[PDB]
């Protein structure tokens, strides 16, 4: 689950669901950072993604659903969702099997779209990304819809 | 031409604690304090309620909190050695 690219966004990712005070660590906080790491928010470019409307989107999406912690607490420190690990355990399974040794926001990216009920995923139908077209642009060429 | 299956937005979901006869009352008034951040004199009530009807519904969340919140709740009743159960409910 390493690529220090996108262990850097897992991080951003943390680093704000701290910030607020989330009690969770979501499959939105991991494509809202996402939008930032180069492998991801290239995949998307090419997808002719509105990156500011996602952004936006996300961003009203896990202020308005995210428990917040009581302030107080012990610090437990945000509880990553079943949904996040798995869309990290299906990218990392996904490069594992492809005989490489580096996963990058991309594949996360793909990886989310498995997660059927997850916020994120219907965003991206909403900006008319499909799994299919991610994976089209991550292999050959830059295949973008454009 | 066309555009692939449909969408429509993720469902919220009800989170429930069923009512059994082996989990002692104080338990669950701690699992709705600790995983509910409940008032004190409101996780009470709220036990009250599921003894009296059996089931009550604890929150409302997304789809994806709600799956984290009900395998967190039952995790730690197994972990308590207590039937506790904790359910997701559409709508
Ligand atoms: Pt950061």
């Amino acid at each position: 689950m390493l690529n220090q690219e996108l262990e850097l966004s897992l991080n951003m990712a943390f680093a704000r669901a701290r910030e607020h005070r989330h009690e969770f660590m979501t499959v939105e906080h991991l494509l809202l950072a996402l939008l930032s790491n180069p492998s991801a928010r290239e995949a998307l470019e090419a997808c002719s993604v509105d990156l500011v409307a996602l952004r936006q989107e996300l961003e009203a999406f896990i202020e308005q659903t995210t428990p917040v912690l009581p302030a107080s607490e012990e610090e437990r420190d945000t509880q990553p969702t079943l949904s996040f690990q798995r869309v990290l355990q299906r990218a990392v399974f996904h490069v594992q099997s492809s005989g490489r040794n580096e996963v990058t926001g991309a594949n996360v990216l793909v990886a989310i779209f498995s997660e059927q009920e997850s916020q994120a995923a219907y965003l991206l139908r909403k900006h008319e990304v499909s799994r299919l077209d991610v994976v089209n642009f991550i292999s050959h060429g830059t295949r973008k819809d454009e | 031409e066309k555009v692939r299956d449909a969408l429509k937005p993720p469902s919220m979901y009800k989170v429930i604690l069923v009512n059994d006869d082996y989990t002692p009352m104080e338990f669950v008034i701690d699992v709705l304090q600790k995983f509910f951040s409940y008032d004190v004199e409101r996780a009470t009530q709220l036990m009250l309620a599921v003894a009296y009807q059996g089931k009550a519904i604890c929150g409302v969340f997304t789809a994806e909190v709600a799956e984290t919140k009900v395998a967190m709740v039952n995790k730690y009743a197994r972990e308590n050695e207590h039937p506790l159960l904790c359910t997701l409910e559409k709508a």
